[PDB]
């Protein structure tokens, strides 16, 4: 009733969708150091169900103890983080289920967090979860894709240096 | 050739000597004691401010082997509110320094809320009713000394702040002045017409034969012994001064004993709707200027509790490392009212409380929390600036003794969201009255001269866990709503 | 000969050796981890309770060169309402023993309490709606382990408590009992037909497979291998009955890991109407008798607290000696709720909290402060009972670990206006399960055999400072209701 | 408009009253702890005006810091204590004034405090001011006078041993 055993079709930085739905503007998140990029700059993503994943091959760097948020450094030198819907340090850690451990290394799709989207849903704040490069500097260009996007396998943001 | 400037602090009184380039030459402190007669009561000895400034002030010439003859100026900056009251012929105190953290005159205020004066104290002084300030310390001071009022009318009786007080101490009588910004902080000063408010002056019963001449906050006052003295600033508005607030729009933190963010509203005085304090400041050549003012009793002093009498620290700079073992305060928190809430609180009746413990808290927890309580008050404070003014922040320049908290830097950042930037001279409440000094001596002529010796040593940006920010504070606010009226009457 | 006694405390495990004339032949203490998953949390090892017990018990026999030829037989006093579930075959927990203290099970009581249970939960088990009992915590176990619920029907699951579990380890697994006292304190089970309550054990989804067998508090359960065990009271009520409560209108306060004011009321269960418990103890040959419990988290731990964490002090010893150093607390309060108020109060959502700090408050006034919680509370119980009992005490009998604190006990006997006995022996908790069990053998036929044992060693009067109690209080009042509903659900 | 300067006219253990008024039963105070002598015995006072003072020759021990009451050891083995009014501690110390110091020899009569009779007429819980001999069991006999009694001069208790 799941194929987390079966096996899966499989096809400059791409970063690549780390939950599903639908992206949607940094500008459009309702909290600020988000929307004037303040922490950094990327995508939102309004999200489609079950969880949360690595979007680059790299390792696991901050795991939030209420983990509904971490971050992660690329080994091609991105610091990436990841924080699912707004204010949700608030819920307490409660819709969401870690999977993986604060230290690990990953490639792109291993599962990092687990989430119940519809507790999420009437829980939460807002729902949108950025992804954002942090150290917005050390990047030459950054170039935000559209639409819809499937976890671990929709590319989210192009990246150059 | 050099100025020469005087910090007489609520902790300590200091000794600054700069070069023409603005160099940081030499510099002298030396801590006094602080006393308490009783519950939300603070003391200091005049004679003691006095004599740790003198000598910080000897200490230092000598240290950089300096003649009064390659002195220029002499610029003076001191606490403010702290009220004292002396004997003209005899040079002496009829009662030690009210601080002006010292809730004692609680009751006065309580009254004058009842007459109704709250609005008219607001309109010209721009202050609130407050133990905070200077007037109901005079009149308290007078009420509780039988010959007093009287032997004041007479004029044997001397009314003064530090600035008052330092500066007769060393023109041995002679001058029997305080400045702008001094002046507006007492509550007994009228902020719109520059001068003494009478009905205050009545309602307070007190007579002008005490209050001092009034000045700007650059002029020759007189020469001294060490020789003129040039300039004369309250601490809060010289570091304001040296950080070039000086323009409408532009502010600073200061993080000392306690906290002080104010902004500088050019030739406006902004009426706050939202707690804040409507003072005065200066322009660039130690002109009248208006500002608003957050003044947060408890930041640095804090750190000195867990300091002196909890004794969990043996250095104030341990606070970062004790703070940095623990990540997370693990739930607890500490409202340091151990004087009241200031702004934009002013409740003189809240007291110190510490919050949400468990068995598994310490020390350490408890450490790091009182560190975060500077950063929760300042975030108090600064939204209602940004209220008060309709300007947002971007930044926010900060100076003072704490600002060498990497931790509590950072810290501030994310709990604001907001950058923080650390010049790289944190004696910038000196420099101010320098300025303030070698200007008015033509010592620099102009303030351009110097738009370069505050170089910034460092910027703080907002980190992933500025998301929490939100959460964080509400506790704390959570935290406040009970520490306040504790006390009774 | 002699009998043996174990003492298993929240703090640590005991064992005593006493002679046929009761006297203390020797002790074996062995101090144990708290553990804080969380907030609010405690636990504890299942197995180093145990393995701290078993040791305790050697050394002891060892330390006096006793051999199992010479013992007549073995009492067991455990720590109450503190939770245990285990694998039948293995002897392995399913996890850590949830403590009396532990507020995890909150919300479920805010479900009972949601449901409407709270009359009838008052009314057969004399217990109120609390995380502090059994129920619940059984029922959050089998709720967050798979193989639960299931695995216990089929009965692969044993449920129990630490007598339960202290003897089910040294009875090789043989035998399953649990007391009387004990099983009061579970939730579970109905006081006045003496058996499991159904709508409970429905209600809270327990199956009664679990559930051992319930018995005398005095009785040989059975054999093991040092032999017979023949004593089992809860702590409290062996204190109650060391003290030779017994008897309608006697009671005892226990100042240990917390505080524990127990009234015997013969066969009368009384009902409870200002927040104290209604529960069973001992008549005297160990038969049921009913009694009104006060129930305080804090006490002794706070003082570990200052000990441990905070680290103001190296030995709770030195916390008479500070704490005098000072006279008064300068104004300061500390609501020690660092696992909720108890009783009268029962609010699993009230945290620790320090009050009404100043600058100069210092390390003494809060020790001091630590100390004197104990005795405000202890107050706030003591007047319940007496309203409840409509009985007014004129002496205050004590015993416990903090017993050993002039100071405390003192401060204690002012802030009372009552008496304060403190009786010659300390280890009264464990001479209750000796006692319950050598009755049991006829080591000793009778309780008048032994009224000698119990001299007072001391007498606590008050003195002129009990004037000032009732203002005392007050504060303690007023600061506790600031320390309530902090957590939030 | 003071005596204070003036001469005044000068006349087993006599307790000279401390204060002034009409003597009253202990078991008349409402506070057990001297209704119910817990704290000792002796008499109780309602006050007439203005001072406290030494009721026997010894020296003073306790001065309560919200000086409303001390106390005092005689130069005959004698403890005893005066408490002004009903928890007077709450006033705060205000109607008070301390003229002696914590460790005196006094006479009967110096002046021991000072208080404002009026403002703890509307302001204390209860005026009455019973004065007790502490160290009970040291003492042999008790006698309680009556009536009114002047301060410094009418005695209010006769003592055995
Ligand atoms: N690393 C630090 N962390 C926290 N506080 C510090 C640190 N170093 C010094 N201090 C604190 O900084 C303050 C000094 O502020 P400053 O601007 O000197 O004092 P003042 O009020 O006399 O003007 C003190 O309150 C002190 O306890
Ligand atoms: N002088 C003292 N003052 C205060 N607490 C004391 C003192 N001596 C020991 N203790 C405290 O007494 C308690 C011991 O109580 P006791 O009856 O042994 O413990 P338990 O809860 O394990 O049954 C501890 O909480 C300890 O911290
Ligand atoms: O409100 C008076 C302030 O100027 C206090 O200044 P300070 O921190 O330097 O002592
Ligand atoms: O409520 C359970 C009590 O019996 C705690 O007892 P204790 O202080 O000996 O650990
Ligand atoms: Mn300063
Ligand atoms: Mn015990």
């Amino acid at each position: 009733g799941l194929f987390d055993k079966l096996k899966s079709l499989v096809s400059t930085i791409e970063i690549i969708a780390p939950l599903s739905g639908e992206i949607v503007n940094i500008e459009d998140v309702p909290d600020v150091v988000f929307a004037e990029k303040i922490v950094g700059d990327g995508i939102a993503i309004k999200p489609t169900g079950n969880k949360m994943v690595a979007p680059v091959d790299g390792t696991i760097g901050k795991i939030f103890e209420t983990n509904h948020a971490f971050s992660i450094e690329s080994d091609s030198g991105v610091e990436l983080f990841v924080h699912f819907g707004i204010d949700t340090v608030e819920l307490k850690g409660e819709g969401f289920k870690r999977i993986a451990e604060e230290g690990q290394r990953v490639k792109v799709g291993d599962t990092v967090i687990e989430f119940d989207l519809p507790l999420l849903e009437e829980k939460a704040k807002s729902t949108l979860t950025p992804v954002v490069i942090s150290n917005m500097d050390e990047i030459k260009e950054l170039i935000k894709l559209s639409g819809s996007v499937t976890v671990g396998e929709t590319p989210v943001i192009r990246i150059k240096k | 050739k050099y100025i020469v400037a005087l910090d007489q602090g609520t902790t300590s009184s200091r000794a600054v000597v700069m070069d023409h380039d603005a160099n940081i030459i030499s510099v002298s402190q030396r801590e006094f004691e602080q006393i308490y007669p009783k519950p939300g009561w603070v003391e200091h000895d005049p004679m003691e401010i006095w004599a740790t400034q003198s000598s910080t002030l000897v200490e230092v010439l000598a240290k950089a082997d300096i003649s009064s003859d390659q002195i220029a100026a002499i610029g003076i900056t001191n606490q403010r509110e702290t009220t004292i009251v002396w004997e003209k012929e005899t040079g002496k105190p009829i009662y030690n320094a009210i601080v002006w953290q010292c809730r004692r005159t609680a009751e006065i205020c309580e009254h004058l809320k009842r007459d109704g004066l709250e609005d008219y104290i607001r309109s010209n002084t721009g202050l609130v009713i407050d133990p905070y300030f200077s007037g109901t310390k005079v009149k308290w001071i007078l009420d509780h000394v039988e010959g007093s009022r009287e032997r004041a009318r007479r004029g044997e009786l001397l009314f003064g702040t530090v600035d008052t007080w330092l500066i007769w101490k060393m023109t041995q009588g002679r001058v029997h002045v305080t400045d702008y910004t001094n002046a507006s902080r007492t509550m007994l000063f009228n902020i719109h017409t520059l001068d003494w408010d009478d009905k205050m002056l009545e309602v307070l019963d007190i007579p002008r034969e005490m209050l001092p001449e009034v000045r700007r906050s650059s002029e020759v006052y007189g020469q001294t012994n060490i020789i003129p003295i040039s300039g004369i600033a309250g601490d809060q508005q010289a570091a304001l001064f040296g950080q070039l607030c000086v323009k409408e729009g532009m502010a600073k933190n200061t993080y000392g004993t306690g906290c002080f963010m104010l902004m500088n509203t050019g030739e406006k005085a902004v009426k706050s709707e939202n707690g804040l304090l409507t003072t005065i400041a200066c322009g660039p050549t130690g002109e009248v200027n208006y500002a608003l003012e957050g003044a947060v009793f408890m930041a640095g002093a804090s750190i000195q509790w867990l300091r002196d009498e909890m004794k969990l620290i043996n250095d104030a700079y341990d606070s970062e490392y004790f703070a940095t073992k623990v990540q997370n305060t693990n739930g607890v928190y500490v409202v340091p009212a151990f004087t009241g809430l200031g702004a934009p609180y002013w409740d003189p009746y809240a007291r110190g409380a510490i919050f949400g413990l468990t068995r598994g808290v310490n020390a350490n927890h408890i450490i790091r929390a009182t560190l975060e309580s500077i950063a929760y008050q300042t975030r108090d404070v600064l939204e209602a600036m940004q209220a008060d003014s309709g300007i947002r922040l971007h930044a926010l320049r900060v100076d003072g003794g704490a600002v060498a908290n990497n931790f509590l830097m950072q810290f501030q950042s994310d709990i604001l969201g907001t950058r923080v930037e650390r010049p790289e001279v944190r004696e910038v409440t000196a420099l101010g009255a320098a300025y303030l000094a070698g200007l008015a001596v033509g010592f620099w002529q102009n303030l351009d001269e110097l738009q370069e010796k505050a170089v910034i040593e460092r910027e703080f940006r907002p980190g992933i866990e500025t998301t929490e920010r939100n959460y964080r504070y509400a506790g704390w606010k959570k935290a406040v709503k009970r520490a306040m009226a504790w006390e009774e009457h």
